[PDB]
Parts: C-alpha cells; structure tokens; sequence
C-alpha cells in the first residue's frame, strides 16, 4: 500500500525520548529543539552552489568510476526532462540505446547505456523512488551494484 | 564503534543485522558533529559493500527520509508508534550508512549557531569527506571495502562533490567505486529547461506560464533564482493546484 | 420502437430504466444497417437529454466500448458471464445512445460486401446522418429534446463531422446544442508534434528516434502515414515496449 | 478496482446466442463472422479523411454551438499535448486561463476555457477516461451538460 502521510509517522517517532535514547543521539539533552525532518534555516540559508556539476561528470567519468542516474518518471520537482538533457549535455556516446528494461511480467522503466554512465528511468516512481516504486528500486540497486545493465 | 551499536529500537521488530548509530566531530573548532546510521547486510551477506546514502533539501535528512520512509530497513508505523520491516531494504544486499548532513540537520549539531547560516556546497563537502576518514577509523574493519556513494535531489550536488573529493584525496582505506544519483540536480540551465518543458507536457501549466518560466527563469541558478523567475513561479504554483509535486498521480495526504 | 425493447439481458441485474436496441437501414439500395443501443435515464429524470455517442477506430464498435466498458450502464463479467452495474454510468443523467458504426462495425452491417472495402470519412457522415432521422421517426417523443454528440479518439472525425451535417440540414425535429470530443483526433499537423513531445517527456523514446518522428511524419497524415513515418514508427514502437500505449501506468493484460 | 482485461469479457459476452437474441441482434444468423470489439478490415482500409478539423470547429463555434474538448492525461495515443497544440491553433482568445478543478477533496484534472469552447484534462486518466476515471468522468458529463466550467 502506498501512504503519504509518512513524514508525519516519522516526526512523530524520533521526537520520543525513547528512541533518541535508543539511538544515542542528543545525548545531552543539548539539541535546542523539536526534531524536524528538514531544517528549515538551512534551506533558507544556503550559500555557494555552481550551476553546472558537468564538469565533476566529466572528471569522474574520466577516473573510471561508475556512474548512475536514475529517474522517477512521475516526479514533478527533478522531472526525467531535466535529467534527459542534463545528461545529454555531457555528450557522450551511445553504447545502448534507450530500452525498456523488465522487471517481472512489467515493464519497469527505461534505459540508456552511454560510455562512461548508465541512465536509467523507473515507471511510474515519483520523486522518492524507493517509497514509490520499492521492488523497482531494489533491483535497480543490485544492478548498478554489479554494474551490469538493466535487463530486457 | 562497539558503543554505537543498537540494541533495539522501541516498537522494533526482531531481526537478523546489526545497526549503529552516532555520533562523529568534523570540526573539534566549531563543535560539528554529525549523526550517521548504519544498517548492515545480514551475514550471510557478508562482506557486502558500504554504501552512503545522501537526503537533499539541502537541509533534509537522511535519517528521514532515506532510512524512514524510502530504502532503509523499517518504516514507521502510524502516529509514531512502532516499526515495520521494508521488505524492499536496500540493505537485503549493502551495509548502508545514513548520514545527517549537513550539521544542523536531522540530529547532527554545532555549537556554534552561526553555522547554520552560513552552509553551501564546499563546507559541506569537506565535513562529509572529515567524517568519513573518522567513520573509518572507527570501523576499521570497512576499510578498503568497496564502496559507493548515492543520494537523490539535492544530493544531486553533494554525491559527486564529495565523490570528487574522496577521489583527489587518495586516501587508501576507501575503495570509491563509483556513484549514483537519482532525480538530481545536475545542471541548472538545462534543469530548468526541462522542467519546464515536462511541466507543460503533463497538463499543469498554462501555455502563457510556461513562456514566462522559460524567459524569467533561464539565467538563473536552481538555489537563488531571480525576482522575476519567483515570480512566474508564483503562477505556476497555483496553476498546479493541490496535488503532491513529487508524485503526480496519487494522493496528497490529509 | 416498442419493439426494439430489451426486457432483459442475460446476466442483467435488476434496474429503473428502459433499454432499447435494433436495427436502422440507411441506404435501402446496399442493406445497409446500423446497430444502436439506448439506455435511458429513470424517470425521475425525464425528460433528460439525449446524447449520441461514438467510439472511434476507425472500425470500433460504440457498444463494446463505449457501452460495455465505459460510460454505459453495465460491465462485463469476467468470461462473459453477466453483467455488473456501473455505478458512473452517464445514463443516471442522460438518454444515452451508442452507435455502431459504420456498417461492419459490432453489429451493424451491410449487404453489399464491397462496403467494408470502402469506408471513409464522408459515407460514414452521411450514413450516420440519415440513421438519426429514421430514428427520430421511431422514436418521436425524442423529437426536440436537447440533444448532444460526443466520443473519443477518431471520432475526433465523426463528431465534428456529423455535427456539421446536422447543423447545415436544419432538420427541426433535432435540436443539436453542442458535442464533446476526448482524446481525439483534430488537426494531423499538430498532433503528430504534440504526440512525439509528449512521448520523449514520458520517456518513451530516445533521443533519436524523437527526431527521426519528426523527421518522418510531419507531411502525413495520421491515418495514412507514409513509408518513412512507419519505419520511424517501428523503431519508437520497439523502444516503448509491452506497456498498454493508452493507460501509461496501469498493467497490460495477461 | 481496475482490470485492463475487459475487451475479452466483452468479446465473450457478445458472441452468445442468448445475449444477441436479447438485442435483437443478428436476427437472421446472417452476420457470417463473429462478432469482434473492433472491424479489421474496416480499419485497414480506410479511404478519406481530411487532415484538419479545425475549419468545422471554427464553423460550429460560429453557430453558438457548446464545445467541450477533454483529455486523459495519462493516455499516449492521443495524448494531451496533441490536443493542446491543436486547440491552440484555432487561435481563439482565453476567457480563463488553465486552472485546477476539483472533485471532492482531489484535483481531478485541469481545465482552461477559450471563448467558444472549453477544454478539460483528466488528472491521471487514460484513453477510455470513463474507464480508468469514472467519477471525475461523470462530473465533466454533468457539467458539460449543464454548460457550466469545471469547479475550483
Ligand atoms: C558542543 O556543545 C556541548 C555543550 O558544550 C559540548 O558538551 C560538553 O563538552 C565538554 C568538553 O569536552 C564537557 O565538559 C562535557 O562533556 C559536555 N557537556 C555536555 C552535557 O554535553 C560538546 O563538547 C563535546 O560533547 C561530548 C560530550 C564530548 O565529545 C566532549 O568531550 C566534546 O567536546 C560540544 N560538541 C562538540 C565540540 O562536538
Ligand atoms: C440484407 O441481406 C439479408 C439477406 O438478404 C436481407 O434479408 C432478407 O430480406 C428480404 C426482403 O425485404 C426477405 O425475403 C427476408 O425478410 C430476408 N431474409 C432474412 C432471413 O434475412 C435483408 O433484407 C432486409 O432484412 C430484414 C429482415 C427486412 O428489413 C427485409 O424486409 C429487408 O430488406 C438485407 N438487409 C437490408 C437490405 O438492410
Ligand atoms: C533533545 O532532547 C530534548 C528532550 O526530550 C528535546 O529538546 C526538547 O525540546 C522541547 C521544547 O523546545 C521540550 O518539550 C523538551 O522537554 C526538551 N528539552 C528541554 C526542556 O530543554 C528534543 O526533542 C531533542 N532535540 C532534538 C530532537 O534535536
Ligand atoms: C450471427 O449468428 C451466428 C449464430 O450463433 C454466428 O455466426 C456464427 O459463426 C460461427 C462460425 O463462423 C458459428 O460457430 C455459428 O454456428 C454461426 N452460424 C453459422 C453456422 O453460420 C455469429 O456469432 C453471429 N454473427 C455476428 C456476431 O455478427
Ligand atoms: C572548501 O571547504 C573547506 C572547509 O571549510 C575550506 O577550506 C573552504 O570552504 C574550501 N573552499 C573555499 C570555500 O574556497
Ligand atoms: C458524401 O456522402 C454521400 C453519401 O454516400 C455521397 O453523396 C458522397 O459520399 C458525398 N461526398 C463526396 C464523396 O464527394
Ligand atoms: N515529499 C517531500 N516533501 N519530500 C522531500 C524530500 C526531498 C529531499 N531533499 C530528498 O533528499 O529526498
Ligand atoms: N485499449 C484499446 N485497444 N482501446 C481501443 C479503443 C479505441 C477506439 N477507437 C475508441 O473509440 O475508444
């Protein structure tokens, strides 16, 4: 089943003495506040952020490293868009062009293998892909686990 | 790191992996501590690979989000009450570490109130770096194993910063392997590009709002943008109506 | 049109409203006749409007979709083993009156084999036209009660079409307020763009074949597509996979 | 619930003697084929069909006549970008802009209404919208009948 009400379980659930305590955390008692999922402060606070992570990409992907992104579809914040032409950007060549990966009977996404990044998209998730799409998500993590592509 | 270990979390149900929690200083100066959570692969599993999970916001929580209600092990039973197991936890195959970044969130602290006014990307890119060579001292045992790092959103921007990091440091204990981002950040013009245009193509925005995001937007930064991009965002805003932006089609919860 | 009356369906439940259905020739000469099927709206209602609709294909038949999976009163068992009631169905409110057409089409059908050969926008209209003034004839105490024509995709055609002859025939008898198109077919042009954009926001297909559509396609047209749109479209066709094109995130069926 | 079966059930149900006979269907038994949801033949060979329709509408919008155009978001074949691109075509002037209209405590699509005609989507419905989203289907009947926009 699906609840969207969960950051209110949450909230909920770490502000008990008793489960901080479980935790061990705020130890003193010294943590000047209620426990919030977001800090707020924060958010409103930030400073320095560049406007383009392409070049760490293209670093990184020169490192050898492995390198996954992956997509919500139904996720209206970081959309599949953004991501689509992000990724396009870096310029990279295709080693396997967009295919729609299987998990089961159902189709679970889509994805794309380029030289250096696997692209990867989960139908139907929304922004918290692991919330949205749990078995999805799963099998998504074994594979870039083993850094094989999603199969078909 | 044998006192950071858990025993049983209240309402928890029985298991068959370890978990740990606490807490690591980045800057003894500052008084930065930052808060982690550690779920490990049962044996038989074993010797599995690290994982570091990232929340955005920036100014979410790991904890929170990632560990409570997404890939960690349980999910919180309504009004807070207790736990159910995730059937789907990522950490059926990884040992996986939540870690409350930056300071200031989740239940990671500073002493120095400031602090939490003056984040950005850089600080906390070498805090998460400072905490890892700690977290390891304290686990020796995960030295040299493979390792990963991932995160959605915001962490768009922390994972490969701190995966650059990581990488320019060659610190030997940590075998990077690579990384994983999902939903992110990525590159602010062309993110903005695209959202628009998704926007537009799933019914929620006018014709006339789209061309305006498309012209007050596009200079702008994702963070800090203009006047004129707030403003168009405005409209969109209530074109939008009630529905959950981060999943179109289900419900808002009441 | 006493006649025409259903006492009852197999399977049927028990409800508060009259059903009707039969035949109507349109073109003595051919034999050529249209199937329909009325469900009105109880009583109480009455008068209701009346409110003819269409399902598309071209080559479907408005009593299997739109009537038994739809909008109409009842839904099919599993094994075509009865019938179910459908608490939405649109004859709470309206006189609804399903088609099928053309002749070939459900139920309806024609005597001159030569017809399902040769259909096409214009007979159909013209068919479809006469259908309803015999029908008035039958059923006369319909005679200038609102009426409205609607149905989904290529009766994006029909509709439009109809409603044209309708309004340029000045019959009396029929007093035609309006109509109502879903997902339908309007302009070749536009909707093969708009079609190609809305695939490459769903991620459906990549980056090239999107281009390749546009390539292919722009000069066609919807219904009879040249050789190059066709290949464009195979390929788009294979990227999508075993999805149901028409419910993106529901299940296909085994 | 949902189940994307139905065609067959439909396909069985009509082909029994008992259920034509209670139509008045194929009276003769002179319909020499089986009764199929859809005509193969009739959709392979299609003759004319004009490419636009929008001539017609700017004519029936002349005559006073009530238009309502509507689209299940979710559905690819004819998706709701191609409709909107089209109606835009037709050039007429906004009465009032794209908004959210409800049903109970949901948005249950959006709507924007030109002056001459009114167009409305379907939050999350496919093809069949009657199928996949019944109640908000029924309500944009009701208010399409009554000549009234959707609600806010
Ligand atoms: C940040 O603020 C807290 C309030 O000062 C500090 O806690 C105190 O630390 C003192 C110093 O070492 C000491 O006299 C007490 O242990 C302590 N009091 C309480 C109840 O918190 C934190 O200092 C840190 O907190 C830990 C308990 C331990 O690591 C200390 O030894 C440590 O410096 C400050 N936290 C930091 C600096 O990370
Ligand atoms: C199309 O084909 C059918 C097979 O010929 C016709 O049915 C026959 O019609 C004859 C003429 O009026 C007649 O001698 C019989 O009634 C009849 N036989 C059977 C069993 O169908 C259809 O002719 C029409 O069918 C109806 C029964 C009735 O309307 C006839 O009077 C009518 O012409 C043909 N259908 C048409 C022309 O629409
Ligand atoms: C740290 O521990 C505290 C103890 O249960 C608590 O901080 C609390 O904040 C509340 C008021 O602002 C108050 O109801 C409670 O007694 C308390 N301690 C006081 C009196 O100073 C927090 O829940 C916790 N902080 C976190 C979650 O970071
Ligand atoms: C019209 O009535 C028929 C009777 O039950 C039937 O046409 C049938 O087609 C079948 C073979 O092609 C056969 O199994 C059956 O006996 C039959 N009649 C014959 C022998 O000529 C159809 O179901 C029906 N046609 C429709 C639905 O249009
Ligand atoms: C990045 O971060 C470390 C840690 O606080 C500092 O030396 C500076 O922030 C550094 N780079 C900058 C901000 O130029
Ligand atoms: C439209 O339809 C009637 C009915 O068969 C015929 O007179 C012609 O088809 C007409 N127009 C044409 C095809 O030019
Ligand atoms: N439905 C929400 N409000 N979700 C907030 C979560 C976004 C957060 N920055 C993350 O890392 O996921
Ligand atoms: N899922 C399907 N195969 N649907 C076919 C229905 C399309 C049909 N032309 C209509 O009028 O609705």
């Amino acid at each position: 089943s699906y609840d969207p009400c969960t950051e209110r379980y949450s909230t909920a659930y770490y502000n008990r003495r008793d489960v901080q305590m479980a935790l061990h955390a705020n130890v003193t008692g010294a943590m000047n506040y209620t426990w919030a999922t977001c800090s707020d402060t924060i958010n409103t606070h930030w400073h320095d952020a560049p406007r383009s992570m392409l070049p760490i990409y293209r670093e990184l992907i020169a490192a050898g490293l492995r390198i996954w992104v992956f997509s919500g579809d139904t996720d209206a914040v970081v959309p599949l868009t953004a991501t689509r032409y992000s990724i396009g950007a870096l310029g990279l060549p295709t080693t396997t062009s967009w295919y729609p990966w299987y998990d089961d009977q159902e189709v679970g996404g889509w994805s794309q293998v380029y030289k250096g990044l696997t692209l990867v998209s989960v139908r139907g998730a929304g922004h918290e892909v692991p919330l949205h799409r749990p078995r999805q998500a799963l099998v998504l993590f074994q594979y870039f686990l083993q850094g094989k592509p999603m199969p078909g | 790191h044998a006192a950071d270990r858990i025993a049983r979390l209240p309402g928890q149900p029985a298991v068959d992996f370890d978990m740990y929690s606490g807490y690591i200083t980045v800057d003894e100066g500052a008084g930065r501590s930052l808060f982690y959570l550690l779920q490990e692969a049962p044996e038989d599993a074993q010797p599995a690979p690290l994982v570091l999970w990232l929340n955005g916001g920036p100014g979410c929580s790991s904890v929170a989000y990632g560990a409570s209600e997404e890939l960690g092990a349980f999910r919180v039973k309504p009004r807070g009450a207790g736990l159910v197991l995730n059937e789907y936890r990522w950490n059926k195959v990884a040992n996986v570490l939540f870690l409350d970044s930056p300071a200031g969130v989740g239940f990671s602290y500073t002493n120095t109130s400031s602090d939490i006014y003056t984040s950005g990307d850089n600080r906390t890119a070498h805090d998460s770096y400072a905490f890892l060579a700690k977290w390891f001292e304290r686990f020796p045992h995960y030295k040299y194993r493979d390792f990963y790092i991932a995160g959605e959103s915001y962490a768009g921007h922390y994972v490969p910063e701190l995966s650059q990091l990581v990488h320019r440091s060659k610190n030997p204990v940590i075998n990077l392997k690579g990384f994983m981002v999902g939903n992110g950040l990525i590159d602010d013009y062309h993110d903005y590009v695209g959202t628009f245009e998704f926007w537009w193509n799933h019914g929620i925005v006018s014709d006339d709002t789209y061309r305006r995001l498309k012209e007050a937007c596009l200079h702008d930064s994702f963070i800090h943008p203009s006047p004129a991009c707030d403003a168009a965002t405005d409209v969109a805003t209530a074109e939008q109506g009630n529905i959950d932006m981060y999943s179109l089609y289900t419900p808002v919860c009441n």
